[PDB]
Order: structure tokens, then C-alpha cells, then sequence
């Protein structure tokens, strides 16, 4: 699957709940977690559309109400092949 | 506190009313060791680890600050030997 | 013991939590576990009278707060013949 | 999967029951041992593990399964089962 | 496919009837109808993520009006595998 | 793709970066550069291309990040870069 | 009060409720000597010389009134061996 | 132990105390100390399920009122297998 | 009450802060008796054979009714030996 | 200086931490250990050495620093550190 | 992929905008583009169901604003075999 | 030690009182009594900083009641050597 | 000299302005320009306690009013040998 999952939290302690969430949700796979600075962290994960769709749902309901909170919940089902160079490979 | 293990259960009918329906168990800090009764705030079995409060604490870890107890096990430690 | 002891709640949980407490208040045997429908489900120990009846009252007490609670807490110090044809002897 | 604690938790109606065991079998190390149909429409889950993970499982569940279908009735954790009560806890879930 | 549609209702009219709404709504396999008691009955289906929300969307939005009415309509989309051992397999 | 002009948007958070970047690329023949984080959560990405493309990814990747997360900041395009400012352009996204 | 050193932690995980948050601690008043569990008030590591006591102080020692406390320490002594 | 408990707080003092009122208060391992941004800082550690538990009421309890303070508490009992490759292993 | 001797002087920098300003002080039965740490409410001297008093009535001797002592210092002995 | 005490003052921002550590050292016999960008305009210094000395210390260093700048945000004192803590606890300024 | 998604709208425009919006969201054939009758524009597509879904949902959105907008947008999981041969297999 | 820990009260007699209080408070060394004049005494400790803290506190609370009471109660952990001239070393 | 003097701003443009302004205005070295986080900037200066005196005063005065403006204006007319070692050399 190519679909990208994405979830922007308010700290690193939502970020995590939010991705233990939607690994344990759907079989998808982490590929990133970004310290995108002032507080924003941003996990992301890749898999099939429907997926990524129940990992993002999951991950959501879960990081809401964990810490200061969900930013942003996002799905893109086909990711232009410009939009790979910016995203991690693996979760480093 | 003290740790303290479960030996068996103890069982007093003609009790003063103030003990409601606790139930009662016989514990020793060792087999051996001297024998305590103590007020099962948690429920526990023969052999059980657990910690034992005494002094006024016991009386509100029983249920209330007039029960009648100077020994209430409060927990079942975890891990121990 | 011949006294009985019986303890009725709604739901297995509730139940559940009866047995345990009598069986661990004092030296009683469960003899039974019976789903009697509708919700309702019963369980009862035999034993020496005054073990019984520390048992029952603990027991009451214990699952009073569990679930959707307590029904009937009873005691039956002596047991005529006729009603061991219903009791059961041991549980399934 | 060791440890000898109990969790259960009785729902109304089998959907809110499966959701319920899903959620504590992800979130702790703990083994499913059996549903049961107790009349009426309870459905009651239960599992095994050590005290902690038991707790993290039956707390996990009971705030899954709140919200579905007809919803949660009961949500408990012993920590040591009596002998006596190993006699009517199934062993496995079938 | 793995995912894990349920339906459940009040009666055995509106189960019928969401479990014949899902198998035409997608490509599903149903495994299981159960009389839980007390008049609730549960219909099963297993298959791809995406078409097992389709038909519990169909099946849902079939019998909300048939009978006594729907209960519960709930996916799984990946389903642990110790809860594997209260499903069933195949619908006898 | 070839061309000179620049175009550049800037976001609050990732997300909603990320957006932006697919839809500018998907709206236009454009080459996306770069994703840099500005500190403070402002992320801005930059793509090239002609100045109609650049100007239609532009309009394109602001309508569609505008909704996400926390929003958008920037949306500017330059048709014609000087020299000097291509040393702080930078050159592949990496 | 009593002199004790701090000799490991103590997690009793289905303890009452009226336990919060505090941790607990075995002490001992020498290698060897009989255990006890203290509520930890200060947080101690182990090796520590710490100040222990009982009663009904312990329960206010160790945050309220009602706390199900009888042996709560409130200091590490600053040197002892 | 496999679990993994974390603390959230605004600035280093609070979390230093945190870090060190966890690693008190049970037989856990401080696995980390991330410099989230913005002034977030998180301490995670690992261990046994309970003695997490433990540790991580007490760290909360004890950084509430430090600084400016807490922001997330968290316990994490089953780690997926994927959330591992965003955990740290030892800190720095 | 107990009679005990004065020791030496005890110094706990973190102590809570409900223990206020008040000294404390090693006191034992005799000379290589266990050890104790009682409240000095009266200001005693190394050998001094001192009363001491436990229980909640420390407490208020101490200085008030909830004050974190299970064992204080109530006066000198005029002669003892 | 001996002592395995900890003591730590957060400022907003570098003046008012620097004022924070001065006095410190200047108050007690302490060793400055340590001077941490958290980030936000956070600055946490940790000073070590003999419990007493440090409570000392710390008591100035927020009596001096609370009117410099953006001011003071926290000031705390362990009078024993866990032997895990020290491996995020830094053992020179540089 | 056998799903179907089709999306109405009011004039070609906002036809041709959905149908671009759609095949740049998903891996989604455009098999259909039909003049219905008195302005009315259908467009057609078919994918896997999870892509068929994504791709409806963005070309709704695109061309609910374009000229004078959209009129439904829909999804068929399963079609029936009947129902395959009143659909164009190529766009003509 | 080197700390410095003085109380100053209004005459003689609660400045025995604090003197006495201190020494017999912690292991401190009585120093100095100095009659500073217009009836202000001043009496002078010196120990380590841990003692003197102890010493100079509860001097300060034995002597408050005492006699016209108390003026100053200082702990002066680090002593700068210029200071020490001005120090004495011993009582007369 | 020994002397120290600080300004810190919120910005890079009032730090370089308040720097120009010390530097012109006394015989004092610039030795550091930190970037704190958050947007704080401090620069250091060291020299003669009067001519850091002068200094500083005259890189608050320019510096109060340019950009996001001042945050704080120190001096420190004798550091400790210990606070030394987290004080830049040279300006890097």
C-alpha cells in the first residue's frame, strides 16, 4: 500500500499514543516521527487505503484527549512521486 | 505497614455488631511466627503476600473512622518471597 | 457442614465476585453456579452454619457494588431432605 | 502468558462484548479464556495475566466497549482467584 | 481479508436481513449468526477492510427499520489474534 | 520541468505542509525542493517551475491547506529569482 | 521516630484506593533486622539513612487526615552510618 | 518488562523531577529524555507492567506542582512491535 | 512515658516542612540500646535522662494536634541515675 | 567540592539564569554542573554538592534571579539522586 | 478493482473538473463520460473499493463549486451483473 | 564547617536563650556574644551549613518569646575571607 | 576587565543593534551572541566595571525601541570562577 496516514499532535506523549493506536489499529507501517518544532510532533504511516483509513480513525480517537492534544488528522490515498522526497523511509 | 502472609480464615458468630460483614483472616509475618487476625479490606487467599496497616489507619482502611480494627490488609503485594 | 448458603445477582460478573469473596470469608464449598435466566444467575456453598453465614455476609457485601448488583443474599442453617434433591453437589 | 488475576467484563449484547475483548487483548498481555451468554442479554468476557496487565486490560476495555451498541454493565479485576472459583471459570475460550 | 464486520438487532427478522443487505452489498463471507439471549442476535462477516464497511453500512442502514430494530453496527478492521477464538468460522 | 520562478508556502505544523506539497505538485509541473522547518512550527515548501505552473500550484496547494491542522501562513510566488538568493534557495528537498 | 535505611521498592497493584499516588518503600533499621514498608514522602533511594514514623502522625506525614498510613518517612538524615 | 510509561512536562526541572520520582518509586529504566520543542520535555522508562503503573502515578504526583508544571502522564502496557523503532533505547 | 538518655543531636536538611523549626534528638534506654529520634520540646544536653512520651500525645506536645511526631522530649529528669 | 545533592533553577531566557548561577556560587559551596537550552526560551543550571549547601544555593539563585528579565519559572532541590537520573544529569558545564 | 463511482453534475465543466480530481486522488479508471439529457453530465469510474471511495469524495469536492455544481456523487461497493451491461467499459 | 548562622535580640537574656537553643540544636561553635549597644546583642555559630540551617532555626524560635524578643535570625553559608577579620573566634 | 555585561532581545536585529551600540559606546569585547530558543538572543560583554556600566546602558537605550525590543540589561561587576565556564570566549 502507498496511501499515507498522518497525525500532528501537541507533544511527543500524544504523538506516541496516537501511533501505537494506529499500528495496533490497521496493518500499516511507521515510517516517520518528526519534531517539527514549537511542540508540533507528526507521526506518519504507510499501507492500503483502507488501512490507513482505520489507523488515522483509531490513532485520532485516541491521542484526542492525551496530553495538550490532537493538531491534525490527515489521509492522502495516492501520494504524488514529488511528495515521496520529503517523506521519511523509515521511522529513524 | 508490615508484610505480612495469610494462614486461613477466622470466624467469630457472636462478634460485636460494629465489625459488619467484614470477613476476618489469620496472618503471621513468617509460618511460625506469632499470630495476628487482621480485617480483609482486599480479599485474599491462603499464602498471599500482603501489606498490613495498624494504629488508626486500619480503622478508615476498614470502611469508616469508628470501625472497629487495628490490623487491615490494604494490598497483595505483587511479587515477593 | 449441611448449612446452606446462596447469593443471586444480575449478571455473571457480580456473581463472579460473590464467590470468591464467600469462598475466600470462609471455609464453605462451591457447590454451584446456575445461569437461571433471564440475567439472573445464583451461586451456593455448603458448610458449617456459622461459616456460612460469615461467608453470605461477606459475599453480599462484597458484590453489593458490582455490575448490576445483588438480588438475594440467604441462609438456610438446616436443610430438609427433600430440597438436596435440588441442590446441586458440585459445579460445572 | 502467565499470571493468575482474573478481568471480566459483562456488556449487553455481543458486539460491545467483542469490541470490549479486542481492546483488553491489545492493550495488555493477557490470555482470552472465554465469553459466556448469561441470559437476558449480558455477555460476559474474561482473561487472565498478572495483576498489572490485567488492570491496563480491563481498564482499556470497559472504555472501548462504553459506547457501543447497548454498552457496558460491569468491569472488575481480582487479583488472586480462590481455588473454588477455579471450578466454575472456563479455562478455554471454545 | 481479515476485517470484522458485526451487526447486531433485536429479533432474527432484522438480522436475516442485514446479514442478506451486507453479502450483496460487498464481496463478504458470513460466518456466524448468534442468538445471544434475551432476544439480541448477532450476524458476523469477515472479509477486505473496504468491504466490510460497505456492508455494514448496508446491512445497518437495511434493517434500521425491519422489526424490532438494530442494536450495534461495528468494524474491526484487524482483529487481535486471541479474539480469533470466540469467533466463528463458518455459520452452521 | 524547467523554469526559474519560485513558489513558496508556508504552514503551522507538517500536515498541513504536506497537503499543500501534494496538491501543488498534482495542480502544476512544478519540482518541489524543499521542506524546512522554521522553528516555532512554521514549516514552508518551495517548488520551481514556469511562472503560470508556479502560479497555479501556488493557488492550488493555499485552497487546499487552508482547512488542514492548524492552517496556512504563506502563499507567494517570485517569477524571477536574483542570483543572491538562490545560495539560501535550497536546491533538493532531501 | 525511628532510624531506618531504605532497601528496596515495594508495588502492591491492586492496594485500596485511599493509597493515591504515593510510593512505597521496605526499610529496615540494619541489614537483616525485620522488614517494614514506609510511604515514601521525601523519595529515597535505597542505601538511604531515612527518618521514619508512625502512629497517627504518619497518616498526616504521608498528605491527609484519613491517609491509610502507619509508618511514613519524612527526612534523610544528612549523615549517618 | 516490555511496558512503557511517560511524562510530559513544560521545561527540564519538572521532568528531571518526574524522571527521578518514577525511577524511585519502582524498578523501571529510564530509557529517555527527549527536548520535544517549545519547552516540552519528556522522560519515558520501561519495565513490568505494575511496577510502570507505580511509577508513573508517583513521577505525576510529584512533578504536578514543579515549574510550570505537567502536561501529559501515559502508560503504554503492550508496545506494538513498530513503535519500538521510535523508541529510544538509552539516554544521552 | 519512657525514661531515656540523650545521645547526640540529628540534622535532616530535606525534612518536610511540616516538622517547622523543632530540634531532634538520639536518645536511647541505655548505651548500646536501639536507637531513637525524639522531638526536643524542653532543649536538652548529651546525657541528660530525659521523659518521653509517644503515641498522638507527641503530637501536641510537639507543638499542635497535627504536628508529624510520634515520640518527643516532655522534660529532664531532676535526679536519675 | 564533594556532595551528591542536586539543585536546578529554570529562567526564561540566558540573563536571568546566568544571574541564577552566579549567585548560587556565590552563596554556597556548589558546583555549577550544568547550563541546558530546554528550548522556548527555557534555561534550566543544576548545580551539585552537599544537601545543606545546596538548599542554600538554591534559595539565593531564585531570590536573585526572580527580578532579572523574564524572570524565574522553577527552583528545586534532590537531595539524592537515583543513579539513573545521572545519565541525563550533566557532569560539566562546557 | 469492480467498484463503481459516479459522480452528476450541472454542465461539463464541473464534469471534467471531478473527473481530473478523482484519477489524481486515486488509482480510479475513468470508463465513462455521458451527456445525459437537458445538462446533466455523468462521469464514471472504477477501482478497488477504498480507491473508489477516495476519489468519489475529492471530485465532489472539487466541482461542487464549479459552474453551476454538483448534483450527486455515489458509490457502488458490488455491482450487479445485470447492471454491467447498461455501463461503458472505455470512455468514448 | 565554615557557615556562619547569628541571632540578634533586644538584651541579654533572650540571646542566652538563642545561644543555648542553637548549641544544643546541632553540632555548631559558639563564637562570639557581642554587645553591639543601645541594648542589641548578637551571638555568633559556626558549623557546617546543614547544622547551622538547623541551629539558627530553632534559636530563632526558642528565643522570639523571650524577654523583649527578637531581632535578626541570618545563615550565611559561604563566608567571604574579608569578612572573616571582622569574625571573631572565639567567646570572652 | 572582568566585568560582565548582558543584554538579551526578542530577535537577532535589536541583539546586533544593542552589540554595535556597546561596542561603540565603551572599550568593553564582545564574546558571545547566543541563540537562547524561543526567539531570545543575548550578546555578552566583558571589560572595566565602568566602561561595562556605560555600555550596557547605552545598548538597552538603542536597542529598547528596535523590532520586538528588550528583555533584560545585566551587569555583573565580578563573576565567580564557577559561572565561568558556561560563559563564551569568543564570539563563535
Amino acid at each position: 500500500g502507498i496511501a499515507l496516514g498522518m497525525i500532528e499532535t501537541r507533544g511527543l506523549v500524544p504523538a506516541i499514543e496516537a501511533a501505537d493506536a494506529m499500528t495496533k489499529a490497521a496493518e500499516v507501517r511507521l515510517v516517520g516521527r518528526q519534531f517539527v518544532g514549537g511542540g508540533y510532533v507528526t507521526v506518519l504511516v504507510r499501507g492500503e487505503t483502507g488501512a490507513v483509513n482505520a489507523a488515522v480513525r483509531a490513532g485520532a480517537d485516541a491521542c484526542e484527549r492525551v496530553g495538550d492534544g490532537l493538531v491534525a488528522a490527515h489521509i492522502i490515498a495516492r501520494v504524488h512521486s514529488e511528495v515521496e522526497n520529503i517523506l521519511p523511509k523509515a521511522p529513524q | 505497614m508490615k508484610i505480612m502472609q495469610v494462614e486461613k480464615t477466622l470466624v467469630s458468630t457472636n462478634r460485636i455488631a460494629d465489625m459488619g460483614h467484614k470477613p476476618l483472616l489469620v496472618v503471621w509475618e513468617k509460618p511460625g511466627a506469632p499470630r495476628q487476625v487482621a480485617v480483609d479490606a482486599i480479599g485474599c487467599i491462603p499464602g498471599d503476600w500482603v501489606l498490613c496497616v495498624g494504629s488508626s489507619a486500619a480503622r478508615e482502611a476498614a470502611g469508616s473512622k469508628s470501625y472497629p480494627s487495628d490490623l487491615t490488609i490494604i494490598g497483595i503485594i505483587d511479587q515477593w518471597n
